[PDB]
């Protein structure tokens, strides 16, 4: 409720919340309102229990898709027993296995994000937060909740806002809006009107940020969700959750499968129905082919896939909350980022200096990671001594793991910046500030503009030496003389002009400057001499001049080379702040958002000369765009604004602001990521496709709408998981490929068995062990296949266009590569058969005599007669044979699905996995065939070792076949070749 | 996304129809030489597939015991006042026995007489195309004696007293090798014929045992069995019109209106049983004769 109130006098305000701003509420109106309006809390997000997430797990596209399987499964076994005789199990297996299969594969799932979910639970914290209220005429310190609208609050440094306030009175308050506004430097507070936005004007503190220094008191005018916050809050809560893009790519697959499944049943349902079999046969045989289809496997691929890239993220301190959201980063064409916080360390850091005429760069890096400067001069050294004993700060309790940059201290930000500097640069300030024992304080103050100092000498003179910092145009009067190599010169018509052109330099990017002096008392005040502040038993004039330091929030050290990284990989990067304009294109400019030589229309007509209109559209590659004029902006300016520029500067933007930025860029058809850690970015992180937040510097509402978590605030995070993403995305269609080429070996059998009438030459058991036994470790291992060329060179991904699985790789593997496995397997049928006395021609229509339990002297090939169990040995017989051949025929595939386009020679076998998916499918073929037992649980018989060798010339000639293509494919770009085969 | 049946482009469900006739160009030569690839393959396997003998017989040694007639689940019910409840059984028996008429024996240079008593095997070369194609061994009717059906045109099943006609099964150069010493079983059987497979049909359970009545077997010579004197079997291709032997089991003395489960049994060193195979070495016939 900050609509008015700023812009209300002093009797207004007190009218309007029927209180006197020096007594408070009364005891008992606090209470009243209380209980009549609610208590001072943010609404959290709506919690949804365990159960509920699981359900949500166990449904879903691909396990839709499987409970449709085993419905049908469970239908066709009911219809078998109600009408036919003692029918066989197997429907009723495939039902209870694909049930089971979801079911597992959702627990699994469900385990991995609980497992997320508990991490971020663990850093999330609370401890009670409590209030200063001027309630009953005295100071209560009450909880933060009992806070009622009309409060008389009292805030000081150090303590959190309890509500959104109207400041009556305040002594030099300043504030950390950085996480609401996005504005790095504290805030300073009066109680007075300002600016007409409520988030621009001095007189308005705001709930969730944190008082930095002084003192100030104000009327509660907003409680709760009425806050600034929790409108933002309300705001993410009103969003929709949105479709990850790899989820709409298993829709996409789905719809193929299913359109595949069902042509294949219903052609087959005619034919039965043409060659006379009946409709309830008919109707069999439709839900057996539609079952054939689906590969129940490949979800429980998909889903381990997932989690092993999501714990090699979370190996770099990456944290997902969901598996879906390990490819979206290299689907991303789009980065929307916020400035403070996110792409900037959102601490002051000393940036530049300037003494012995020169202009030194300090090094902002965090771990110290970057260029220093000339430290031989003692200029250095006494400017070193000054800013580290003239400072009244020090580090705070523990912080000797941590950088010194990341340690936490006790002053203002500007000593603290001095504080590090000193402390990683020069030497320790402890102690030198031993060496150096302080005996006259001065504290600093605004009117003063200087902080004055008095320490003990290290060179051992008895003496002492007084130290001043302040404002360098305040400092410049008291010092006549200056040092340029450590030579106490004088002030010449130089040395006061080069200060007024250094200190427009350095405040002129930005920066807040300061000025260094001392003076090296005489010896007649020995040690022990009586320093009064409030007199001049000191003298105070003529100090030595040493240098200037400047000071400004940088940006991390991994942003710039992310930055340039992730534009290399076509992405655009824009940057969306509530920071001033001038700030964020310096930021742009300093982290590569803005090229070098890229000039903005502002600037091509101050150089140029010419009206803005005048301005041609091509070299104003750049644009920086204020947050008022947003207010102004269509739907139509704003796709203008977004098409137009590659280089785009949102500055003074709201949440909303954001929000409406990100759905203008999604309209456009882009994949967005979001990276934020203040609560402003929340809405914006909630409707990006993919939302990333800071885990130090974030919020705990934007870590609650991200989906991912930089828990070390690492954004070279963002490249590895773009080429991760990238990586996933490949190895997700080779290990599809793989596992789709074994369908119609499997199906084949099925078909032939119906139109040709012959003994079927594959069982239920034998494809239930392909499926989920010697097929997944395979298809596991594709998902450790590097990259075949620079996935970082390439183009974000058309996601209408660029599908995961298209019509080339059903042609690939239904049309091509699923043939001449299915072949296979037909010739090792025949040979056995041939081999125990039925020729080939001998099995065509013999399917009604095979079948007759009753018929006992079936005569084969040379008269001999059999009986029925010992012509169904011979069948589980050629059925084992034919797993063992889908085995085999599977290791060239396994082979040829490693790359897409490379040779097998270009990339080679340095896939561990791999070879070990081999070895393990193939003992696990040998253990079937060969185990005592086996021909009675399964029905599955050993073999000879003759039997094992007729898959071979087809594996090679899947090999041969699969390597010429991808010849064709690289001597002929963009050919027909590649243009129907390269999926 | 759903509308692509026809478009401005001349586009058929996608594409024009060059690109139609070139990718269904490229499957149908794909198709074409994986089924040459195939046939291939297949004739080069069946170049090492003998013509006379088949490459393993483990899978169909031992030989199953089968019965005529042809029943549909194990069972014989009838009534013998009705002539139209066992018509089929009579005609399938008729069929199968068309065959081992005196009249379809008569080319000199197929069958050949081989004793009217059990005898040893014949040994009648190898199994290739030596001396083209072999004799068979003539096998009259009259050895099946009230089941012959030269008198008895309803083989026992208007009078009440069914026969069954026992065959063991073929398999090519299988010789059955009769139990050493009368060391198998015991019952009123002439088990001393060391040329002849013995074969006997007992009740199943104690209480069929005691409802089967005397049970006939009508052969070659007096013992209950197979001669040896057919043995090897050469196959379709060298020996045609071949003649297995038959033994005759009448039931005189069935209880009627009772199911009766009986099991007839070989017995040799050679010959099988297993508790997966109902019909390896043995089979199981539930007869019920109706008053
Ligand atoms: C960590 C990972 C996760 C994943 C995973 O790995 C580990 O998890 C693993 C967990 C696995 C499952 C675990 C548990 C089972 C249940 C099991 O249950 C079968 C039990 C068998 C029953 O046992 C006896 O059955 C008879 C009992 O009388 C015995 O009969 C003889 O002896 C009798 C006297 O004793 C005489 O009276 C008889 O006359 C004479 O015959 C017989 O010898 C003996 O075997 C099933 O047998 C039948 O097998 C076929 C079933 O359809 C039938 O064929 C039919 O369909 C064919 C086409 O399919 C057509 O070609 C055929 O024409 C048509 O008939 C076949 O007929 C029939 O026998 C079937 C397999 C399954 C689902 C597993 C699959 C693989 C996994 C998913 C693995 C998976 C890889
Ligand atoms: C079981 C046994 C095993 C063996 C076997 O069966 C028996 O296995 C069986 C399996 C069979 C193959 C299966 C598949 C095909 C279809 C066709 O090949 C696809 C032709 C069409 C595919 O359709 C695309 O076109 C769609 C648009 O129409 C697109 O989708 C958009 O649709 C919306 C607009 O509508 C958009 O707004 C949305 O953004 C978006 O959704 C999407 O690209 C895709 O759907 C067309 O392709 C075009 O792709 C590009 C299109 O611009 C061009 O470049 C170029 O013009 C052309 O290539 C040619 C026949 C063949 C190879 C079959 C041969 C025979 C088999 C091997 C059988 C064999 C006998
Ligand atoms: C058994 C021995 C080991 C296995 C060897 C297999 C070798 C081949 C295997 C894979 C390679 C891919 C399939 C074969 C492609 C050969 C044709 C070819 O390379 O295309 C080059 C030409 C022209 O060049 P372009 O299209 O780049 O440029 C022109 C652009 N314009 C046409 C698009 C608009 O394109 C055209 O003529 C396209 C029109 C012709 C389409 C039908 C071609 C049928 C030929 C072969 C099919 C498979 C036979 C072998 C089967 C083995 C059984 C396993
Ligand atoms: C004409 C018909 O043929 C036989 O029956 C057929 C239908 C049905 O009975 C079954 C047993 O359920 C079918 C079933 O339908 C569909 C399958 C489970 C299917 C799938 C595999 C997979 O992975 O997903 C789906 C492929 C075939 C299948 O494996 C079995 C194979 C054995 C068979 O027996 C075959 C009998 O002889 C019958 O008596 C006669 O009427
Ligand atoms: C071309 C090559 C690589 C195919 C694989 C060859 C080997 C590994 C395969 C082919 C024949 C198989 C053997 C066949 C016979 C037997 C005897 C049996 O009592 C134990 C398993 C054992 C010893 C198998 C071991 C594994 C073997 C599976
Ligand atoms: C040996 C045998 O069982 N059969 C004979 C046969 O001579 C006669 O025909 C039959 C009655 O038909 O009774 C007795
Ligand atoms: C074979 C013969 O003629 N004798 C049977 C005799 O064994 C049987 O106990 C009796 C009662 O059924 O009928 C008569
Ligand atoms: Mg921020
Ligand atoms: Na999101």
């Amino acid at each position: 409720v900050v609509m008015d109130d700023h812009k209300l006098t002093l009797e207004e305000l007190s009218t309007k919340y029927s209180v006197d701003l020096t007594k408070g509420h009364s005891h008992q109106r606090a209470k009243e309102i209380l209980t009549r309006g609610g208590p001072n809390t943010v609404t959290p997000p709506p919690t949804t229990p365990e159960w509920v997430k699981f359900c949500k797990q166990l449904f879903g596209g691909f396990s839709l898709l499987l409970w449709t399987g085993a419905i049908l499964c469970f239908v066709a076994y009911s219809i078998q027993i109600y009408f036919n005789e003692e029918p066989t199990k197997d429907n009723l297996y495939l039902s209870i296995v694909l049930s089971v299969v979801v079911i597992v594969t959702g627990c699994f799932s469900y385990y991995q994000e609980a497992k997320s979910s508990k991490i971020m639970e663990s850093f999330k914290n609370m401890v009670p937060q409590q209030a200063l209220v001027i309630r009953g005429g005295e100071k209560m310190q009450i909880n933060v909740q009992e806070v009622v609208l009309g409060d008389l609050v009292e805030i000081k440094g150090g303590d959190r806002v309890p509500a959104d306030l109207r400041l009556i009175s305040a002594q030099g308050c300043k504030v950390d809006n950085s996480s609401l506004t996005g504005e790095s430097e504290p805030q300073s507070r009066s109680p007075d009107f300002t600016h007409e936005n409520p988030l621009e004007t001095r007189n308005i503190c705001f709930f969730s940020t944190n008082c930095v220094e002084g003192t100030a008191r104000g009327i509660v005018i907003a409680t709760g969700d009425s806050t600034v916050m929790g409108r933002i809050a309300s705001l993410t809560s009103g969003l929709a959750v949105g479709q990850t893009p790899i989820a709409a790519e298993i829709e996409h697959f789905i719809h193929l499968i299913t359109v595949v499944a069902v042509f294949l049943g219903v052609t087959f349902f005619a034919l039965s129905l043409l060659l006379g079999y009946g409709w309830l046969e008919a109707i069999i045989f439709l839900i057996g082919i539609i079952v054939a289809n689906v590969p129940e496997g490949l979800l429980a691929t998909v889903t381990v896939c997932l989690t092993l890239t999501a714990k090699r993220m979370a190996r770099k301190n990456c944290l997902v909350k969901n598996l879906e959201a390990v490819e979206t980063l290299g689907s991303t064409s789009t980065i929307c980022s916020d400035k403070t916080g996110t792409l900037t360390q959102n601490r002051m850091t000393v940036a530049h200096m300037w003494f012995d005429m020169t202009v030194y760069e300090a090094d902002t890096t965090e771990e110290q990671t970057g260029k220093t400067f000339t430290k031989s001069s003692d200029t250095w050294f006494m400017l070193a001594r000054i800013a580290g004993l003239c400072n009244r700060a020090d580090f705070k309790a523990n912080q000797e793991i941590l950088p010194i940059a990341k340690r936490a201290t006790t002053g203002d930000a500007s000593e603290s910046a001095l504080l590090k500097f000193i402390e990683q640069s020069y030497s320790s300030v402890a102690e030198m500030r031993e060496k150096n024992p302080k005996v006259a304080e001065i504290p600093f103050n605004s009117t003063n503009k200087y902080q004055m100092s008095i320490h003990l000498r290290e060179d051992s003179s008895q003496t002492h030496v007084l130290m001043m910092k302040g404002a360098p145009e305040r400092i410049l009067e008291f010092c006549s003389t200056f040092l340029l190599n450590g030579q106490e010169y004088s002030m010449n018509d130089e040395m006061k002009e080069a200060f007024q052109n250094a200190y427009l330099e350095l405040g002129g990017l930005g920066e807040r400057v300061l000025g260094f002096c001392f003076l090296n008392l005489p010896s007649s005040f020995s040690k022990g001499f009586p320093f009064n502040t409030d007199e001049i038993n000191f003298p105070m004039d003529n100090l030595c001049f040493v240098g200037l330091i400047s000071m400004i929030d940088p940006p991390r050290a991994a942003v710039p080379d992310a930055v340039s990284k992730c534009r290399s990989a076509g992405i655009k990067v824009i940057m969306v702040t509530g920071d001033h304009p001038i700030t964020a294109k310096a930021i742009a400019k300093g982290v590569g958002i803005i090229s070098e030589g890229t000039e903005t229309a502002e600037e091509v007509a101050a150089r140029l000369k010419i009206p803005i209109s005048k301005v041609d559209a091509s070299a104003a590659k750049a644009i920086v765009v204020h947050g008022a004029e947003l207010k102004d902006i269509q739907s139509k300016q704003l796709d203008q604004i977004l098409q137009n520029h590659p280089e785009i500067v949102f500055a003074r933007t709201s949440p909303q602001q954001k929000l409406i930025i990100v759905e203008g860029c999604q309209r456009l058809g882009a994949v967005v990521a979001v990276t934020g850690d203040g609560v402003n970015d929340s809405p914006a992180l909630k409707k990006a496709d993919i939302g990333i937040a800071m885990g130090i510097s974030g919020s705990d509402v934007s870590k609650q709408a991200a989906d991912m978590i930089l828990l070390d605030d690492n954004f070279a995070s963002i490249v590895t998981g773009v080429e991760e993403g990238r990586l996933i995305f490949d190895n997700l269609k080779k290990s599809i490929m793989y596992t789709l080429t074994s369908n119609i070996p499997e199906i084949t059998p099925f078909l032939m068995f119906i139109i040709l009438g012959i003994p079927l030459p594959l069982g239920t058991i034998t494809i239930l062990c392909i499926d989920l036994g010697t097929d997944m470790v395979p298809a596991i291992s594709l998902a450790y296949e590097s990259a075949e060329s620079d996935i970082m060179k390439r183009l974000p991904r058309n996601p209408k266009t660029d599908n995961l699985v298209n019509h080339r790789l059903i042609g690939m593997a239904y049309g091509q590569i699923g043939m001449i496995q299915a072949l296979a397997g037909f010739f090792t049928y025949f040979v056995i058969l041939a081999e125990n006395g039925f020729r080939p021609v001998d099995l065509l229509g013999i399917r009604l005599h095979w079948e007759d339990k009753y018929l006992n002297d079936l005569e084969d090939s040379y008269g001999q007669q059999w009986t029925y169990e010992q012509r169904k040995v011979v069948e589980f017989t050629c059925q084992t044979a034919f797993f063992v051949t889908i085995v085999v025929v599977q290791w060239a595939d396994l082979i040829i699905s490693k790359t897409r386009r490379n040779s097998l020679f270009q990339q080679g076998m340095r896939n561990k996995v791999l070879i070990f998916g081999i070895l393990e499918e193939t003992l696990l073929a040998a253990f079937l065939s060969y185990t005592p037992g086996m021909d009675v649980a399964l029905r599955m018989y050993p073999l000879k070792i003759t039997w094992w060798l007729c898959a071979i010339p087809y594996s090679i000639l899947i090999f041969v076949y699969d390597e010429i293509r991808k010849l064709l494919i690289r001597q002929h770009p963009d050919g027909w070749v590649e243009r129907e085969t390269y999926y | 996304k759903k509308f692509i049946w026809n478009s401005e482009k001349k586009e058929f469900l996608g594409r024009t129809g060059g690109s139609w006739f070139k990718i269904l160009l490229f499957y149908v030569i794909f198709y074409g030489c994986l089924a040459g690839i195939f046939i291939g393959t297949i004739q080069v396997m069946l170049l090492t597939i003998s013509e006379f003998k088949p490459t393993y017989q483990d899978r169909v040694a031992p030989p199953g015991l089968t019965q005529i007639p042809q029943i549909q689940k194990t069972e014989i019910s009838f009534r013998p006042n009705d002539p139209k409840s066992y018509e089929a059984y009579v005609l399938n028996i008729v069929r199968f026995l068309e065959k081992y008429k005196d009249s379809a024996q008569r080319d000199d240079m197929i069958f050949e007489d081989c004793g009217d008593v059990p005898s040893e095997p014949k040994e009648r070369g190898d199994f290739n195309h030596e001396r083209g194609e072999r004799k068979v061994c003539r096998f009259k009717l009259e050895w099946l004696g009230n089941c012959s059906g030269l008198n008895d045109e309803t083989y026992g099943y208007k009078e009440g007293k069914p026969c069954i006609i026992i065959k063991l099964n073929r398999v090519l150069g299988f010789k059955p090798k009769p139990p050493k010493n009368e060391s198998l079983e015991t019952y009123p059987v002439m088990k001393y014929n060391p040329n002849v497979l013995p074969v006997q049909c007992t009740g199943k359970r104690d209480e069929d045992k005691d409802k089967v009545g005397n049970v006939e077997y009508f052969g070659l010579g007096n013992s209950p069995g197979f001669p040896l004197q057919y043995y090897p079997y050469y196959g379709k291709l060298l020996q045609p019109k071949y003649l297995q032997p038959l033994l005759a089991v009448q039931f005189t003395n069935l209880t009627m209106d009772t199911e009766i489960r009986i099991e007839c049994k070989a017995y040799g060193e050679n010959i099988g049983y297993s508790e997966k195979d109902r019909f390896q070495g043995r089979f199981d016939v539930k007869i019920e004769v109706k008053s």
